[PDB]
């Protein structure tokens, strides 16, 4: 018994839009934040709540970006998102402008 | 209740329910035998065709018809493993596992066999791990424990007894339902242990109710009989007496014996004494580390085989299997469930994971092994175990105090909460008499609660261990790195690094790294190589860096050359695994057979390296350890010298590190070389270490298990020693009242062998090394209730005089005296004979009068003849129980005594070899089952073992092999079995 391609994706869409947990693991995000922070200056300490707030900010920004990207892909008569959809979204938002 | 505020905004209503149902997606959603494990392969598929075509490599389709694979199927028991073929399988689930097995193992094995650059060492280690995998999989065939039995109906197979079997190294989620017959024919000892485990003498529900009324304990000078095991030693016997005396006073304790003395045997024997002697056979819990838990399981299997010790590990389903198949005698009930097991072995992780499922159990004893893990009162394990409802606790450890007195305060608060308080810390700078009075008060307060035996007090054959502290001068690179870190020089610390990402957080950690080796820092080997090796980086200069970058590496190289000159083996302990990588590369380019153990190595390769180093034909010379890894179970008997490269803050870690090689039975004199850097941060590390050692020698060592006048002087002397710093034929493998012996192992010996850059790798070493580099380029590469209960025991066993202790402690009798139950059984047996003879006397005279009337009526016909035919064609009351079988009570008493005397006279060694001989009973060919003379002896054997009328116990006993010959429209039944038992005993008697 194999599933049709697309109903599993719809199940994950309906599942992950209900729950509110963080979809990125804590330790790779902490390592990424420390690597990004250490070029501005060395010897930076981080509170746990600071990295958590950065995490939910990244969550909200990237989820809103994928909503705009999905709208760009649907507007181009597609169901698959592409990097051209992402660069359109950020351009119209003014990030690439 | 009602809201006092509303909204005047005219919004539409919104359904906020975010609960979704996937019932609109069932059109693409919904609208157990397969390959699980592949174990072994054989080169011959069906028959040996020939020895030709042994060259080249086979393909995937070539191996599909050439090899047969051993298959353990899904939901099987590792005994139905089948030798199958790809064409013999067809298409089942798990074919990808077989493909991965065939591909990976066959391709890599023929690649390592057919390659020309594979040495003999690689081929022998792959053969050794192949044999390890083979016998590890072969160990799964042996059963280890039988959980439960059931009666299941097969496909027209009537009823079959079916055991729940646990295997040797498998867990309870691999416990399988199997036939009883091959389990009996395979391992009958576990079947007999299971048969003992149903009607066991010891239950949690039969425990005593000692509420501050425990009996006095007399000292045992001999090993107790219920501890079978091997033999108990004298110090273990005194520890047993100490534990029993502490429990008799209702006190908790710490067994602070040194490792190797057999603390596990002591606590197993104490658990056996608590269960057997004091009748405290309730639920006990023992919490152990996971690595030592097989070493506890085999100890319980050996020394206390009659105990119901269970194991609690694994995933959720295995723990659920243990919970609802083994915890309770009555798991199907809903009221109060009493326990079935006696001892529960578990670990810390499942104490924290299952504190809800284990905290609601009235435990009678807790035994926590390795109590230093419990040294912190703030940790989750402390609050998890402290919330348990346990009357008596015991802590087993080797080091009770490690850092300060607050840890020992946490242990004594976990033992008994409140009469012992510690609120004042110790200060060596004070050194007043009040501190000595406090120390002596702490000595006399915890003296009977801590039992400590050293390895220098028992087993008078252990060679002495002498540790030497060596101080060395730093190199120029180490000195400039120390100056750059201590006087922070981020721009100078960056220098030539392209990234320049230097972190100076944890200054002391960077100072320790600079004291160890400059190559721990990033982009540091390049600066040494360009300024000394002239930028060529051709091998011999790089190792020339590795000895002269750090001031400890010259002493380590000299020590390795000196120990290679002699016949000795060396362990190297380090706190950092990156330093272990540095020494591993140093011995790799150096060319010394080394083995390694750290946290990244899995336990299988750890066991492989330990067995490889301890083999008598081992070519390994140096064995590297991370200091805080491996637990207390590492065996390193073959090594002789221990070198501590990095000194730990906790000295007990260093004592465990040097006791890795200083175990019981060491045949060589063990020396420890502690590598110390001069005028660096490691000096205060050793100052804190010697302060903690002084503290442990003060409290712990002087409170083990006319001198009190000199105690006030020698405590002052040891506090004056603890208040002073130590910093104001060197590597000899030789060494030539206890107060001045602790003044040893603390002196510092300096080392100033200043050797230049080129004076290492001499002409003997350089000629072989340059030849290897040149050759590399060429090759490229008594009420009424007791009366009825005793009446049921008469029909089961018979006489209750010799089986009074059997029925009372098994629940067949109430809580009464043994003499009162014995006197009631003798009075009922004597009164049954007189009541039987009273009814038989009147019945004999009744038939005489009826026969006289029939003779008078016979002449009238030529009625009373029917009266004589009705009479021709035994109940009493003993203690309120009416309709008691007085005739059957005396008949069953004589038949059971005759059966027990006949079996013990000729078949005392083996009761299963009983034979009827030349006695031929009546045929039973009319029954539905094939009953013969062999089946008659099996039923009579079970009568003397399980009792008369126990049809469930006789049918479940698979030793007789009559499980399928008894049905309980089928014949014989329960009534037919009772009639055949009485007819067989009456015919023999």
């Amino acid at each position: 018994h194999r599933y049709r391609p697309g109903t599993v994706a719809l199940r994950e869409i309906r599942r992950y839009q209900k729950s509110t947990e963080l979809l990125i693991r804590k330790l790779p995000f902490q390592r990424l934040v420390r690597e990004i922070a250490q070029d501005f200056k060395t010897d930076l300490r981080f509170q746990s709540s600071a990295v958590m707030a950065l995490q939910e900010a990244s969550e909200a920004y990237l989820v809103a970006l994928f909503e705009d990207t999905n709208l760009c892909a649907i507007h181009a008569k597609r169901v698959t998102i592409m990097p051209k959809d992402i660069q359109l979204a950020r351009r119209i938002r003014g990030e690439r402008a | 209740k009602i809201p006092t505020r509303f909204s005047n905004r005219q919004n539409k209503t919104v359904n906020y329910n975010i609960d979704y149902s996937d019932d609109d997606l069932l059109e693409s959603e919904d609208d157990f035998h397969g390959i699980d494990i592949v174990i072994n392969h054989r080169l011959k598929t069906s028959l040996e065709e020939g020895k030709v075509l042994e060259k080249t490599v086979p393909d995937l389709n070539n191996c599909k018809e050439n090899y047969e694979f051993l298959i353990k199927w899904t939901d099987e028991s590792h005994l139905h493993n089948t030798w199958e073929t790809y064409e013999s399988i067809g298409q089942v689930r798990g074919l990808k596992r077989l493909d991965n097995y065939c591909k990976q193992f066959i391709i890599e094995d023929q690649q390592v066999r057919l390659d020309p650059y594979v040495t003999a060492e690689d081929i022998e280690i792959m053969d050794m791990e192949r044999e390890r995998r083979l016998d590890e999989f072969e160990e799964f065939h042996v059963p280890e424990r039988i959980i439960d039995s059931q009666r299941a109906s097969l496909e027209d197979g009537t009823s079959q007894l079916q055991y729940l079997v646990k295997w040797r190294r498998l867990n309870y989620d691999e416990a399988t339902w199997e036939n009883a017959t091959d389990i009996v024919k395979l391992a009958p000892e576990q079947v007999k242990h299971f048969q003992n485990r149903e009607n066991s003498k010891i239950l949690p529900q039969y425990s005593s109710n000692y509420t501050s009324q425990r009996p006095r304990f007399e000292k045992l000078s001999v090993q107790p009989p219920f501890i079978k095991g091997g033999e108990l030693r004298d110090f273990q016997l005194t520890g047993i007496n100490w534990m029993a005396f502490l429990w008799s006073k209702g006190d908790n304790g710490i067994l602070a014996d040194e490792m190797g003395l057999g603390k596990t045997v002591q606590t197993v024997a104490f658990i056996s004494w608590l269960i057997f002697a004091r009748r405290q056979n309730g639920p006990h819990i023992i919490v152990v580390p996971l690595s030592t838990m097989p070493a506890w399981l085999d100890t319980f299997e050996k020394w206390a085989p009659d105990l119901n010790c269970i194991c609690y590990m694994g995933n959720q389903k295995s723990r659920d299997t243990i919970r609802e198949y083994e915890f309770y005698t009555n798991p199907r009930a809903k009221g109060k469930k009493t326990m079935k097991f006696n001892v529960l072995l578990t670990t810390y992780e499942y104490i924290l994971k299952d504190r809800a499922e284990l905290g609601s159990i009235k435990w009678q004893f807790m035994a926590v092994d390795e109590a230093h893990r419990l040294k912190n009162a703030e940790s989750s394990l402390y609050e998890s175990l402290n919330s348990f409802k346990v009357a008596n606790r015991m802590l087993i450890t080797g080091t009770p105090l490690q850092n300060n007195i607050k840890e020992l305060a946490a242990l004594v608060n976990f033992l008994m909460p409140g009469r012992f308080t510690i609120d004042q810390e110790i200060d060596f700078e004070n050194q007043d008499e009040e501190q000595e009075e406090y120390i002596h008060d702490l000595h006399r307060r915890i003296q009977p609660f801590i039992l400590r035996r050293l390895k220098k007090d028992v087993e008078k054959s252990l060679p002495s261990k002498t540790e030497r502290i060596l101080r060395v001068e730093l190199s120029d690179v180490q000195t400039e790195y120390y100056k750059n870190i201590l006087t922070k020089n981020y721009s100078a610390l960056t220098a030539g690094a392209k990234g320049g990402h230097f972190s100076l957080l944890n200054i002391m950690n960077e100072l320790k790294k600079a004291s160890n080796h400059p190559y721990l820092f990033d982009n540091a080997e390049e600066r040494v190589l360009q300024k000394f090796g002239d930028g060529k980086m051709t091998r011999e200069n790089v190792l020339r860096g590795l000895i002269m970058s750090s001031g400890k590496m010259v002493l380590l190289d000299q020590l390795l050359t000196r120990l290679k000159k002699d016949g000795h083996r060396v362990l190297i302990f380090s706190q950092m695994v990156r330093m272990l990588d540095i020494l591993g590369d140093y011995l790799s380019i150096k060319g010394i057979n080394f083995q390694r153990l750290d946290g990244t190595v899995p336990s299988a390769q750890r066991r492989i390296s330990i067995d490889h180093f301890n083999s008598p034909d081992s070519n390994d010379f140096v064995f590297l350890l991370s200091t805080r890894a491996g637990g207390l179970g590492i065996n390193l008997m073959t090594a002789d010298t221990v070198v501590i490269f990095d000194s730990d803050w906790n000295p007990q870690a260093d004592l465990q590190a040097m006791a890795r090689a200083h175990r019981i039975g060491q045949k060589n004199h063990v020396m420890v070389y502690r590598l110390v850097s001069k005028d660096t941060v490691e000096e205060e590390v050793l100052e804190r270490a010697r302060k903690k050692m002084i503290l442990e020698y003060a409290i712990i060592s002087l409170g083990v298990t006319k001198k009190n006048e000199p105690n006030a002087g020698e405590l002052s002397a040891i506090l004056k020693f603890g208040a002073g710093n130590m910093f104001t034929d060197v590597l000899n493998h030789a060494e030539d009242l206890g107060g001045e012996e602790f003044l040893k192992q603390f002196e510092v010996t300096d080392y100033k062998a200043d050797i230049d850059w080129d004076d290492i790798i001499p002409e003997e070493e350089l000629k072989k090394l340059q030849d290897e580099e040149q050759k590399r380029k060429d090759e490229e590469y008594i009420g009424e209730s007791e009366v009825r209960a005793l009446y049921k025991a008469i029909l089961k066993f018979g006489n209750l005089k010799e089986i009074l202790d059997e029925l009372i402690a098994d629940g067949t009798l109430p809580v009464k005296s043994f003499e009162k139950y014995g006197e009631t059984y003798d009075e009922m047996m004597e009164a049954a004979k007189d009541c039987v003879h009273e009814e038989e006397k009147n019945r004999k005279e009744i038939l005489e009068k009826l026969e006289k009337h029939a003779t008078a009526y016979r002449a009238k016909l030529k009625n009373p003849l029917t009266r004589l035919s009705l009479k021709k064609r035994v109940l009493f009351n003993f203690k309120g129980v009416k309709s008691l079988n007085a005739e059957s009570l005396l008949s069953r008493v004589e038949d059971l005594k005759y059966l027990k005397n006949l079996i013990n006279s000729n078949y005392k060694d083996d009761p299963l070899k009983f034979s009827l001989g030349n006695n031929t009973p009546k045929p039973v060919q009319n029954w539905s089952s094939n009953w013969t003379k062999e089946e008659d002896e099996k039923l009579l054997i079970g009568v003397f073992k399980y009792g008369y009328g126990s049809w469930t116990q006789i049918r479940d006993d698979p030793f007789l092999g009559i499980t399928d010959k008894i049905f309980l429209k089928k014949v014989p039944g329960a009534i037919h079995l009772g009639r055949r038992v009485d007819y067989l005993l009456s015919f023999l008697r």
